[PDB]
């Protein structure tokens, strides 16, 4: 399932296959099991959650240009102000968890910088090349 | 530079809706059985947890989301199941009672509200005093003034067969399995799984009747215990058991009282008459309140421990509420309590069939009787206890009162929830790096 | 995987010293640096591909380029004399390699 | 921030295991990964293999048919043991830990805190 | 959903943003999370479920196009003046895109499966 | 959508085109927006499970790595434990149906096997 | 358990229920009508 007590660094180092894990509970197995309004429309409603949830993070990861991948660099640079230490501090010392708390409140700037770019100001581009 | 994960190891607190899993099969179908089984999830063979090295969580047993779920269920449950079952309602009439402790058991003469032709019949039942109202000698029923009263369905059991409270897929239960933990703070020795471990939806108050117990010795958990007004949940690590019977040889008869309907009483006593009682053996009371009273000097520093009497004008509350077999019996715990500490067990009892179960107001369940004679018995694994107050005497006298007594069934849930929190998983996320 | 590097490299006293290494995709892949004095454990110089830890002196930096990678040392002192290695991991094999290390001596 | 403690029993026979520990009074061991590197006197280091406590672990090939790496996290420590260790296996055999930043296609890792190693011997 | 330059964003401009394409499938979930009775609860479910199928719909057609990895998808068809036509400068400076729709939706409602069929 | 008695190879020739029909849609176009208390319950049941259906099977083969396509040449070995047949009889004697029922078995085994081989490729 | 509420008894005298309203000058509501009165059957006196 994870361990997440380790630093970002050791953590990803299994990405490629922890991934692919994750995401594989989110669909696969469980809904083996549930083959069989109480507990009625509530496991309706669970179920439309799930898919919900799911779409979501695979839309952004499509809008993004990072389709089917795991790993996913682009051209938006990082802005120093926003945990402005060293490289290392964030890789080595802190945790994924801690990370993700400390850059909470930048998560809006990001999203709108990757979308305004990768797939955005790239595919304009594209659409000149293609012209040919 | 900006680099985007997907999978990444990451959790937040969430709140969601959990699945139903029962406990192998109990797919009876003489009688169903409806806290488990109905419209629920077969068993998820054992995984395994998964313990997270150096993960620290804050744990918090008070304002528990997974209580107040399964409150919810256990409340709506209830009621979808006595739902669809015949209503009392046509035997809301003026009875004349001449009974058969004297009139424990009240003997009435009743004029039928006619089911089928709108002429007039009669016939007669045997009601335990506590359902009626001594309203020139006229009875009622007691909840006839606030709704209906329905009778419970022969065809469904309300057995606490143990539940399991299952994730969604993409959410996850985190589990506290550091040693004592007080319900509240930091935890450490935590670990993902995929349902909680079964919980027994065994409803009571005043007295836990059944469930887990705690590992070495009596914990003692409460949100605050300066405040008195909060409930002390003691949970022991020893289990004392509890035999109740009522030795009374009943002979059921069914009265017709709606086209497809029929009502269920006690029509004749078969023998003498005796009290339900219940039996505790003196030894491990003693010695359990002496390890109680122990911990809890040692949260309430160089005073000796009173535990005094259970009180308020209210039978939900004041005394527990056993459910033996089906039927209710309304315990006094006096003879368990008052007593000091500062260094068998027979108790009477009551049956009622009326209840306005969850102390709630506008419905009410009607228990038919059990033909025959019966007998229970059940592992107590905890007391709910409250504080008396203050003083004008400045606790110069000590004699701190915690008093036997609860009355809000979600403490009951609380005590098994206190070591599972719900979270949600977010699998993407981004960090700076030096590429593209 | 294998680098290429020079078995050995001689300067004067507070002189640029430049250390080198090389290989297949060295622009795609990190190279890192490390410092070895004899008799003690080998210290990290530049991380990533011209990172300096703190605990290095400014006069040390790095660089890379096409097929070779530099360690640049400026103004050398006696205390700089060292082995140096290069050091780079191959994601397709979790082959981790070492260059031989460089003897380098300040005249 | 981490200290490494080497061990070991220095001189081996030519036909017996070796078997090497460090401990870390540092940080715990499920934070990061560990390694092993050897040096023979008179050469330069090469690498013997990773170990992370959730049981991702790998070796270099030139020892793959004779080493094997674990982590036991109660004691904060961690060991190496390589198979028929020979005279040719003479070296010094160090500990550190591994620090990562994780890119697309080229992962890059550093042995920043290195212990100053134990010399084994092995000789009949 | 703000829509800026809906009207008259050029055509050209609106389509430097392509921003509200995160909505119909993400906001609902935003919506189900600030909410955590059939009367009105089986309605809204309905509601959720279609809002689901009909971004799936979406997207599988993008998929038989040969476009679901793009927001924006140049495919091996000629434009047929014969439809609808004006010079490139009107399209691309003045958005309306709706006198296309009839005769559209039955091109390319047929075309996307030719072309994809016969594509190599 | 016929030919299911046909061999492996003969109804895998030209897969893609009765492929597109299959996949043009599990409901096609929304039931071709031709269908656009307890029987609305019970459709809602069907409608979710549908979508459930298309997005595991979408996503088991984005987790193999195969997105895009139909037909996708995989990094699992064929143990000849699972079947042990010329490669030609089984493509020319047998149809799939027969085929799928021949190593039914070992679905859960190559398909663990293609989840872990597929995910193993550095990325 | 059906009980009907209903009224017991007046406690002094009965008295008939009333609204106020007080010199409401709503000219500018007729003069929107004589704007639109042309409409409405040609420019006509406005009564209600
Ligand atoms: C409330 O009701 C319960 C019953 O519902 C009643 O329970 C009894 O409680 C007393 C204690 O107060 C228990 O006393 C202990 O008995 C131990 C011996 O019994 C063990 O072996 C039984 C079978 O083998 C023996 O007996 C058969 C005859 O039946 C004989 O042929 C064999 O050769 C052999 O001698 C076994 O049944 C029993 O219980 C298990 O199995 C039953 C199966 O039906 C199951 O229902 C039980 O839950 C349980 O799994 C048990 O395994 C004895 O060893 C033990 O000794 C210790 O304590 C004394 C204290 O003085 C020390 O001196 C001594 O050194 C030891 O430390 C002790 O005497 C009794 O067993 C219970 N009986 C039952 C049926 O459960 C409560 O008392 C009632 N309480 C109140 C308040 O009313
Ligand atoms: C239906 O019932 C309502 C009552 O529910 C009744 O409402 C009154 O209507 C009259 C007529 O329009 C209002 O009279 C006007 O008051 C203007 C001044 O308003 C300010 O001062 C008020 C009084 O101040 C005293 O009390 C405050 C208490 O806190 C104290 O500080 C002051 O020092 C002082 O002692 C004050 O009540 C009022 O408050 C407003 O906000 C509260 C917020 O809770 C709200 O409850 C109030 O209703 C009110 O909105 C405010 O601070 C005054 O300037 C004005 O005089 C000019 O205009 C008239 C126009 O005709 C000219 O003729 C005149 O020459 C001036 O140019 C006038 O006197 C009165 O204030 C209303 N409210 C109350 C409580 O009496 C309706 O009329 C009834 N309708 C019918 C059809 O029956
Ligand atoms: C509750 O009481 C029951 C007895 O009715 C206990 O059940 C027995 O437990 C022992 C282990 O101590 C088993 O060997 C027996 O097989 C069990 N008998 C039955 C009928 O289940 C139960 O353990 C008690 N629960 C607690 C928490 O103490
Ligand atoms: C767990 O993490 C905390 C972080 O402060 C640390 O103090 C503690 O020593 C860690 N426990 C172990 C033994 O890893
Ligand atoms: C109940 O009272 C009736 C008379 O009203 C009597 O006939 C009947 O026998 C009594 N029931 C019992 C059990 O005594
Ligand atoms: C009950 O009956 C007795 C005996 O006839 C009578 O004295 C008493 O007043 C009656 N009950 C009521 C409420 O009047
Ligand atoms: C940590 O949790 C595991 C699983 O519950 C347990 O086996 C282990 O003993 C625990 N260690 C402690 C208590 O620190
Ligand atoms: C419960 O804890 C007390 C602590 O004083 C101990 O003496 C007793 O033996 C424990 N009970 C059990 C069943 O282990
Ligand atoms: C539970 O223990 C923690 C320390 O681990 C303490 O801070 C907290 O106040 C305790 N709970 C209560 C109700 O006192
Ligand atoms: C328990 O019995 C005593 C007997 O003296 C009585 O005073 C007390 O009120 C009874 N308690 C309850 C709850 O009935
Ligand atoms: C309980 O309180 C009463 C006063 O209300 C007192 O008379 C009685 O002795 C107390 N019981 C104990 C055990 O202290």
């Amino acid at each position: 399932l994870g361990a997440a007590g380790s630093t970002m660094g050791a953590a990803s180092m299994t990405l490629t296959v922890q991934a692919r894990q994750l995401l594989s509970g989110i669909v696969q197995q469980q809904n083996n099991l549930l083959r069989a309004t109480v507990w009625g429309i509530k496991q309706l409603q669970a179920r439309v959650l799930a898919v919900e949830r799911y779409l979501r993070d695979q839309q952004l990861l499509g809008i993004w240009g990072c389709s089917g991948k795991l790993i996913c660099c682009t051209a938006v640079p990082w802005n120093n102000s926003w945990s402005n230490r060293s490289l290392d501090m964030i890789w080595n010392n802190m945790t994924w968890i801690e990370w993700e708390r400390e850059i909470d409140n930048y998560t809006g700037l990001i999203y709108n910088l990757l979308e305004e770019s990768q797939n955005q100001q790239e595919k304009n581009e594209q659409e000149l090349l293609e012209l040919d | 530079w900006v680099t985007v994960y997907y999978g990444v190891p990451v959790w937040k607190e969430a709140t969601t809706t959990l699945f139903c899993a029962s406990d192998a099969k109990a797919y009876d179908t003489e009688v169903r059985n409806v806290w488990a089984t109905h419209c629920c999830v077969p068993t998820d063979p054992n995984p395994q947890e998964v313990v997270l090295e150096n993960v620290t969580e804050n744990f918090n047993m008070w304002k528990n989301d997974m209580v107040e779920q399964m409150h919810e269920d256990i409340i709506s449950l209830w009621d979808q199941s006595l739902k669809p079952c015949v209503k009392l309602t046509p035997l809301c009439v003026t009875l004349n009672c001449t009974d058969y402790e004297r009139g424990e058991i009240k003997n009435c003469s009743f004029n039928i509200t006619t089911s089928i032709r709108d002429k007039v019949q009669k016939e007669y039942a045997l009601f335990y005093k506590l359902d009626i109202v001594p309203i020139n000698n006229s009875y009622r029923l007691i909840n006839c003034n606030t709704s209906v009263i329905k009778q419970a369905c022969p065809k469904v059991s309300f057995e606490p067969i143990p539940i399991h409270y299952c994730a969604p897929a993409g959410f996850a239960i985190l589990k506290c399995n550091d040693k004592k933990f007080n319900g509240t703070g930091p935890c450490t020795n935590v670990s993902t799984v995929q349902c909680t471990h079964g919980i027994r939806p065994v409803v009571s108050t005043q007295l836990l009747l059944n469930g887990s117990l705690a590992e070495k010795e009596v914990v003692i958990r409460s949100q605050n215990f300066t405040n008195n007004a909060k409930v002390i949940i003691v949970q022991l690590n020893e289990s004392v058991v509890i035999n109740c019977t009522r030795p009374n040889n009943n002979t059921r008869k069914s009265i017709h009282i709606a086209p497809g309907r029929w009502f269920y009483t006690t029509g004749a006593i078969i023998g003498d008459i005796r009290q339900a009682h219940c039996n505790i053996s003196r030894v491990k009371w003693n010695n359990t309140l002496k390890q109680i009273a122990t911990k809890l000097r040692e949260q309430f520093k160089n005073k000796t421990i009173a535990f005094n009497q259970s009180s308020g004008g209210d039978p939900e509350i004041v005394m527990h509420s056993f459910n033996c077999g089906g039927e209710f019996f309304y315990c006094n715990t006096t003879q368990l309590f008052n007593s000091t500490w500062n260094d068998h067990i027979t108790l009477p009892c009551r049956i009622k069939q009326i209840i306005n179960m969850w102390q709630k107001v506008g419905k009410a369940m009607y228990a038919p009787p059990i033909r025959g004679q019966i007998r229970c018995s059940s592992n107590i694994t905890g007391l709910l206890l409250t504080r008396d107050g203050g003083s004008n005497e400045n606790k110069t006298s000590e004699t701190e009162t915690f008093r036997p007594a609860g009355g809000d069934m979600r403490d009951n849930w609380r005590s098994e929830l206190y070591k599972y929190k719900v979270v949600k998983i977010e699998p993407l996320g981004v960090a700076p790096t030096k590429c593209k | 995987y294998e680098l290429t590097q020079p078995p050995s490299v001689s300067v004067a006293p507070g002189k640029t010293a430049r250390i080198t290494c090389g290989g297949n995709n060295i622009g795609s892949k990190s190279v890192h640096w490390y410092q070895q004095k004899p008799g003690q454990a080998p210290v990290l110089v530049i991380y990533y591909d011209s990172d300096r830890p703190s605990g290095i002196p400014e006069r040390f930096s790095g660089s890379k380029s096409g097929n070779t990678a530099t360690l640049t040392i400026s103004r050398v002192e006696a205390g700089d004399e060292a082995d140096y290695y290069c050091q780079v991991w191959d994601s397709s094999r979790d082959h981790c390699v070492f260059g031989i290390g460089t003897k380098v001596t300040v005249l | 921030q981490v200290q490494l403690q080497e061990s070991g029993p220095g001189l081996v026979k030519p036909s017996e295991a070796l078997s090497l520990t460090c401990s870390v009074s540092g940080v715990a061991i499920s934070r990061h990964y560990w390694n092993w590197i050897r040096q023979p006197p008179g050469k330069g280091l090469e690498w013997i293999g990773y170990i992370f406590f959730n049981g991702n672990t790998n070796y270099s090939p030139s020892l793959k048919s004779r080493v094997t790496i674990s982590v036991d996290t109660s004691k904060n420590e961690f060991s190496l043991t390589l198979r028929s260790v020979t005279a040719a296996d003479t070296a010094v055999y160090y500990c550190a830990r591994e620090k990562s930043v994780v890119e697309p296609d080229n992962m890059v890792r550093w042995f920043d805190p290195w212990g100053q190693g134990t010399l084994v011997t092995v000789s009949s």
